[PDB]
RNA sequence: UUAAUUCCGAUAACGAACGAGACUCUGGCAUGCUAACUAGUUACGCGACCCCGGUCGGCGUAACUUCUUAGAGGGACAAGUGGCGUUCAGCCACCCGAGAUUGAGCAAUAACAGGUCUGUGAUGCCCUUAGAUGUCCGGGGCUGCACGCGCGCUACACUGACUGGCUCAGCGUGUGCCUACCCUACGCCGGCAGGCGCGGGUAACCCGUUGAACCCCAUUCGUGAUGGGGAUCGGGGAUUGCAAUUAUUCCCCAUGAACGAGGAAUUCCCAGUAAGUGCGGGUCAUAAGCUUGCGUUGAUUAAGUCCCUGCCCUUUGUACACA
């Protein structure tokens, strides 16, 4: 019928859309980022480590089988 | 379905009939007044009998009991 | 603090249940407020004790369905915490107003029956029992063979069921379960 | 002066939990480690509920070293919660006035009567003609 | 107090049978049966075949 | 005997002697 | 056309092919003096509230 | 002079009496003694069907045997126990007399 | 001071693994990169340096419950056996690699072999479990 | 009226008895009793380590019986209040409470051409008896495979599968008469399956504080028929045994089928229940996909009816009685 040809790594079209659009969203997760921006399950956890080490995102509390991130605070 | 066999009511009217004096309303006392005098070979059967007694001792205080 | 017990990490004050037709069996505020949903219970006792049980607890029980799931209550408290972390972030409300608004719109006002046939009314306790089963299942059949998680799916059954939008599995089952009852009367 | 050694139990399913109250510093602990680190880590509020309702004032002059065995994982969190509730009611009955004893009892029975009286429930046994207590193997004709 | 006595086999025929002689009181159920009652069996070999004698 | 048996085993080989 | 509630005063009995419905005598909470017998699914107790779609109907007594 | 009368039995209420006797008749000569130290009871078990073949529905018989133990501990000469034991036992119970 | 029992025990086995890599006298095997942990696995351990994490776990189990042999160390980390089309069953860990962890800590005087069965902790080696209990609790609060 | 031909009551019947109850085993309550070096824990010294206290199932023998075992006694009877009702025979709701129906065994009068002569040194009649249908020894077979049915076990995945780490059970079992055959700690040689020694147990004494499984904490997979699933099939190696080929069981590589939640039809089940999960006996030189037991996690629904399958009592109707 049809299949999910999902991206293993970043394209330059799908890298310029992660630094700008993803911090603006109200809930950043391992399963909602992989739908909107057209990417795999193993890729959407390898990129969110770089946003938190810099200081662009706000992590709630990580579980063995779910992590939740939000849009960042005013200060 | 708490209804008592003829083994009970046979031995209750036959224990109210003679010793109406000694007996009374309390369950916990005629529990002893049924055991001092009689021969009763089970503690469950002992309690069934000694409380219909109390069921039957409150009916002498209103009208004439049949058997 | 003999006044306010924080529901895990969620408050209990000023909750709005506008409908008096469901304002006894739905127990949660004031006297019936606790930390855990998990329960040793004993509501499986009388006929109606069940109504005396917490409603967020009911759902937890409900979740654990289909062989592999059956009985793993710890693991489905998991699901419901992480389900209350997303309602707080996606819209902004206290979860315990979003879940209360979704049960009154999901169970049927009328339920067709078999006398030959004729429709009939519902009891209140019907409408709780039906709704909850009818917004567990809805999640279930979205999150299966799909990358979305249960937390998130269950969190896509409670924001557009209180709303009452009819796209959800809860509100379109309410569309069908009443329209069969309008047909044959 | 003398000592005040109180030693009270509270089962769950197949497992006691005998506490050990005595005069000393405020420190409750279960086989060496305190109550906030015994696995599993889901039901965090069950072990921590008895102290928050009654407050930390009751545990400013009482040391406890709780033990366990029997039952399972989720039938030992209820066991040690049902022990320290009944032991603290026993320690303030005889040694002081009863107006502190009954007013602690008003807090626990209204909230959850499982704190001061155990579940009498137990595992119903297997009979032949099936797998469990009540199920029977699949039948057929033809 | 009482008794019951059954005899079973092929008495007077090319088909079989069972008699059942009784009188007095007899009980069959509950605890008391053991200490109150008395059961025994013995088969017996006549020219035709075999008979069985349930004395209680 | 010499080899020293079990009490279970001992109370049961009692029963079979009697019968 | 109107949508209203109705409060219970006394249950009658248990009807339907399979003993599936109940029959309950109601008493209005819009107006403090009116009533109508109606068949009900679910498990009803006595001292509770309902929520109708049309209020005229009246089920035949057994 | 530690001596241990370890009583093993099948009978609940003949045992009772044979361990009583040993203690009724120790305090008249008066030689000091421990109390009745029991042990955990065993139910052996065997299950079987009832029929001589495989006909009928499959029904099941369940044969038990509760096997009950006691023990009592004396401070006394062994010649003193030759007397004591042989005096009055009963069929329900068999007696061991550990000497030290 | 602080003890091993009060400290959180998940992070406690990660902490002493950094102290084992620090020394450099553990006596590691010569078939580490081609050995399966038990019979009841499929693949090997994920950690490329797994002997330095499990050399800690043998040491902090013998604090609680001593006098343990190798045998009991096959039953200490117990497991199942998802057995293909037929049902699952219990399968014991491993004699040799658990025996290699005891002799890894026997030349380095930590686990002496006493009577009443098995090994224990030697007095001067039990110390270095309670000292690092203070370093783990100084970055959690 | 009852769960009940169970009790109230009437009565051309009177007084009886069987079955049903009563009863025996079991589950749940006793800080009260009798008692423990084959069971504990407090109390109290000595040793080890952490910075006066804390933590030791590291070592001992000054007082107790709450835990543990198991004896004796108690305890619940529609007893105590409120409505309903010949005010009787009862029952539904609330307080007190460990429980206000916990589960098993036992089981009548009449029958069945029901099954078992392949449980019997239980048995009539018939057959056969040395070229035996007796008996023992050697070889195969009962598994032979287009197809049809019946109980089952493993999945179809992300509420997941792979790899590490943490913390909890209960029923029992154990060295045998012909009978040869036990349960196994400690310590080494090996990837594994095992092997080479050394103990302790006729057992609340040794295996054992039975370090059980799903569940838990963190890594790595990504909607792919994929790290789902694991049939089929090639090559090595151990162990039981007088003999493993038609592969007894077990171990290591490799191979890597269908199956994407199964049309008409259909089975079981109301609370510690169903459902998951594991662990013991039976069988057994070798040995569980089956049977009899135990604990763990722990549910949705109902307190009803006679519509559909059947049972019991009465009135009713028959040309049926092998109904």
């Amino acid at each position: 019928r049809d299949k999910l040809n999902n991206l293993v790594l970043f394209d330059k079209a799908t890298y310029d859309k992660l630094c700008k659009e993803v911090p603006n969203y109200k809930l950043i997760t391992p399963a909602v980022v992989s739908e909107r921006l057209k990417i795999r399950g193993s890729l959407a956890r390898a990129a969110l480590q770089e946003l938190l080490s810099k200081g662009l995102i706000k992590l709630v509390s990580k579980h063995r089988a779910q992590v939740i991130y939000t849009r960042n605070t005013k200060g | 379905g708490r209804v008592r066999t003829k083994t009970v009511k046979k031995a209750a009217r036959v224990i109210i009939e003679k010793y109406y004096t000694r007996l009374g309303n309390d369950f916990h006392t005629n529990k002893r007044v049924c055991e001092e005098i009689a021969i009763i070979p089970s503690k469950k059967l002992r309690n069934k009998i000694a409380g219909y007694v109390t069921h039957l001792m409150k009916r002498i205080q209103r009208g004439p009991v049949r058997g | 603090t003999p006044d306010i017990k924080l529901f895990g990490k969620w408050s209990t004050d000023d909750v709005q249940i506008n409908d008096i037709s469901l304002q006894d069996y739905i127990a949660v505020k004031e006297k019936y407020a606790k930390y855990l949903p998990h329960s040793a219970g004993r509501y499986a006792a009388k006929r109606f004790r069940k109504a005396q049980c917490p409603i967020v607890e009911r759902l937890t029980n409900s979740m654990m369905m289909h062989g592999r799931n059956n009985g793993k209550k710890l693991m489905t408290v998991r699901i419901v915490k992480h389900a209350f972390e997303i309602i707080h972030l996606l819209t902004g409300e206290n979860p315990l107003q979003v879940l209360v608004n979704a049960i009154i719109n999901s169970g049927p006002r009328e339920d067709s029956t078999r006398i030959r046939r004729q429709a009939v009314d519902v009891s209140p306790l019907r409408r709780v029992n039906q709704a909850i089963w009818l917004l567990c299942t809805g999640a279930r059949e979205a999150a299966f063979r799909n990358i979305k998680t249960i937390a998130e799916c269950l969190a896509d059954e409670l924001i557009n069921a209180a709303k009452g939008s009819s796209n959800s599995y809860a509100i379109k089952k309410k569309d069908e379960l009443e329209r069969v009852a309008k047909s044959n009367r | 002066g003398p000592l005040q050694s109180v030693q009270v139990f509270g089962r769950k399913k197949t497992a006691t939990a005998v506490a050990h109250c005595k005069r000393g510093n405020g420190l409750i602990k279960v086989n060496g480690r305190p109550l906030e680190m015994i696995e599993p880590r889901t039901l965090q509020y069950k072990l921590l509920e008895p102290v928050l309702l009654l407050g930390k004032e009751r545990f400013a002059g009482v040391d406890i070293r709780v033990r366990v065995k029997g039952g399972g994982h989720v039938a030992q969190i209820y066991a040690i919660r049902q022990s320290i509730s009944k032991a603290l009611v026993a320690y303030y009955q005889k040694y002081v006035d009863e107006a502190s004893k009954k007013e602690i009892k008003d807090i626990l029975i209204q909230y959850d009567r499982t704190l001061l009286v155990a579940d009498p429930r137990r595992c119903e046994s297997k009979k032949f003609g099936g797998p469990g207590a009540r199920a029977r193997y699949q039948k057929s004709y033809r | 107090k009482g008794c019951e006595v059954v005899v079973s086999g092929k008495l007077r025929g090319q088909r079989a049978k069972s008699m059942k002689f009784v009188d007095g009181l007899m009980i069959h159920s509950g605890d008391p049966v053991n200490y109150y009652v008395d059961t025994a069996v013995r088969h017996v070999l006549l020219r035709q075949g075999v008979l069985g004698i349930k004395v209680k | 005997m010499a080899v020293q048996i079990s009490k279970k085993r001992k109370f049961v080989a009692d029963g079979i002697f009697k019968a | 056309q109107p949508i209203k509630l109705a409060r219970v005063t006394k249950v009658l009995g248990r009807t339907g092919s399979q003993g599936q419905c109940t029959q309950v005598r109601v008493e209005f909470m819009d107006d403090t003096s009116r009533s109508i017998i109606r068949n009900v699914k679910g498990p009803v107790r006595e001292g509770d509230v309902l929520t109708l779609l049309e209020s005229e109907r009246e089920a035949r007594r057994l | 002079h530690r001596i241990r009368i370890t009583l093993t039995s099948r009978n609940v209420k003949s045992l009772e009496k044979v361990c009583a006797d040993l203690i009724r008749g120790a305090k008249e000569k008066n030689l000091k003694v421990k109390g009745p130290v029991r042990m955990p009871t065993k139910t052996l078990r065997i299950t079987t069907r009832k029929t001589p073949c495989g006909e009928g529905s499959k029904t099941w018989d369940r044969f038990q045997m509760r096997i009950h133990k006691r023990l009592i501990d004396l401070h006394s000469p062994s010649e003193i126990v030759k007397q004591i034991t042989s005096i009055s036992i009963e069929p329900g119970v068999e007696v061991e007399v550990t000497i030290a | 001071g602080v003890t091993v029992k009060d400290v959180n025990q998940q992070e406690f086995v990660r902490a002493l693994a950094a102290f084992l890599k620090k020394s450099g006298k553990l006596k590691v095997p010569e078939w580490v990169d081609t050995v399966k942990l038990a019979k009841h696995k499929e693949l090997a351990p994920y950690d490329e340096n797994w002997f330095y994490t499990r050399a800690a776990s043998t040491a902090r189990h013998l604090y609680l419950r001593g006098g343990a042999g190798v045998g009991s160390m096959t039953k200490i980390y117990g497991g199942r056996q998802r057995n293909g089309v037929m049902p699952s069953h219990f399968s014991r860990g491993s004699k040799s690699v658990a025996r290699r962890v005891l002799q890894a800590l026997e030349g380095l005087k930590m686990v002496e072999k006493d009577q009443d069965w098995g090994r224990k902790l030697t007095p001067q080696g039990q110390r270095d479990l309670d000292r690092i209990a203070g370093q783990v609790a100084a970055a959690k609060k």
